[PDB]
Order: structure tokens, then sequence, then C-alpha cells
């Protein structure tokens, strides 16, 4: 009914118009490598 | 050193609380694991929980944490586990642990308490010297007992440390709502009957503890 001129949102190999960033590199809470000890804590390798 | 110094024995009041004081020091109150321990009448040292103590938390278990609820001011190693909300099916032993490598690395002394809110009196010291017939042996054998102190635990305190050598106590006999138990006070052949061989019994509901020498019987 029409070929209306409009925006073709890019689906090609668009490598460099967008920039996925990271500044102040990773900051969040996750401490799941804890192990059991009393005063000298017996932790292992694990978690993050 | 790992001194989770618990309270002594107990005759724990039903409906009340009894705070077996775990002075959990040298092992963990203020830096390390205070392992809270209910104590089975068959079950042994059962889980009231545990806590690594660098921050300051105790942790609870499923069967001992609950009616036994414990608090902890870990700076002197101070804490107290109350065998509390007492029932006749609530009494047992009790203990702690001083931890390292999350199983326990030192073991604390504990205290055994039977849940019974009954007559509450101080102990009677039942003293006794040897037989008037015989005494053909190495020494004199006599007694000091925690008798007539309803209820127990009725301690054996003996002669200011003089009847703490040789004075080996037994448990208080729990009968009729009263504790009556004896202890063999051994006075030596160099010691007795030139000296005594004497023990005594202790009870808090009358606030007494009678120490009796093994006297001359005649």
């Amino acid at each position: 009914g029409v070929e209306l001129p409009c925006t073709s949102y890019q689906l090609t190999t668009a490598p460099t118009d967008e920039e996925i960033d990271m500044h102040t590199p990773p900051d969040i809470p996750d401490r799941t490598l804890l192990s059991q000890t009393a005063g000298n804590v017996k932790i292992t390798a694990g978690g993050r | 050193q790992i001194q989770l110094v618990q309270s002594g024995r107990e005759v724990k009041n039903p409906g009340e609380t009894v705070k077996i004081s775990c002075k959990a020091s040298g092992y963990t109150f203020t830096e390390y694991p205070m392992l809270w321990v209910k104590q089975a009448p068959g079950k042994g040292f059962r889980w009231m929980g545990l806590i690594y103590t660098n921050t300051g938390e105790p942790t609870y278990a499923e069967e001992f944490k609950g009616r036994f609820v414990f608090s902890l001011e870990i700076s002197a190693s101070t804490a107290y586990l109350q065998i509390n909300n007492l029932t006749n099916e609530d009494t047992a032993t009790y203990f702690c642990v001083r931890d390292y490598f999350i199983s326990l690395d030192y073991w604390g002394q504990g205290t055994t308490l039977t849940v019974s809110s009954a007559k509450t009196t101080a102990p009677s010291v039942y003293p006794l010297a040897p037989v008037c017939g015989g005494t053909t042996g190495s020494s004199v054998t006599l007694g000091c007992l925690v008798k007539g102190y309803f209820p127990e635990p009725v301690t054996l305190t003996w002669n200011s440390g003089s009847l703490s050598s040789g004075v080996h106590t037994f448990p208080a006999l729990l009968q009729s709502g009263l504790y009556t138990l004896s202890s063999s006070v051994t006075v030596t052949s160099n010691t007795w009957p030139s000296q005594t061989i004497t023990c005594n019994v202790a009870h808090p509901a009358s606030s007494t503890k009678v120490d009796k020498k093994i006297e001359s019987r005649r």
C-alpha cells in the first residue's frame, strides 16, 4: 500500500557505532567462597 | 587455651530458665567459634549451634537451639546458654566447643542438668568417721555426703581442701524428690584418726553447703 521512508534499524555487522562500556570495574556483592573455621578460617578454592 | 568453661550440674525448673554460663575464653568468644551444645540424656552433645566469633554471632541448631537459647558477650568469652522454658522432657547435658577449621579445635567443659522443678532446698552434709570395729588396714575410710538436699545437684565440698585429697564423691541419689549421695573420704594412716577424712554436700535453694570431718566415733 506504501513504501514509506523511515528508519531501518541496523541489522548488519555494526561493529563501531555502539560502545559497550565498563568504568569503575565490577562492583557488586557476592562472597560465596566462604568456608568454615573458628579463628583461623578453613576456606577452600571456590565462588568467584 | 580452649576453656569453654560451662556451668555445673543442674536441677532445672520446669517453666523457668537455667543459664549454663559458657565463659568460652582462650578458645572463641571474642574471635572464634563458640559451638553451642545441647546435651542428650542419651543423645550426647547435640546441636545448639555455633558461631565463628570475629564479628560476634551465635548460631542455633534444630533440636538444642530453641528452648535452650544462648547469649554471648564474647569479650571475656562470656556467654550463657539457658536451658529454658522448662519441661520434664527438656533436661540433658550441655556443652560448648572452641573451634578452628569449622569442626571444633578445642573442647569445653559443659554441665549436666535434669529438668525438674520440685522441692528446692540446700544440701545436708552427712559426715562419718570409720568403723568402731576393725580399722585393720592402711588408713581410715569414712564419708561425707550430700544428703537431704532436695533437689540435686548437691555438691561435695570437703574440709577446705583437706578432705579434697582422698575425698572421692559419688552422685546424689535422686529419690522421693530428694538428693542423698555419699562420698568416700579417705583419711590416711598417717592422717586419720589423728586427723579426719571429711566431705560435705552443697545446695543453693537453701544456700548451704555442709562440710563434715570424719570424726572420732569413740
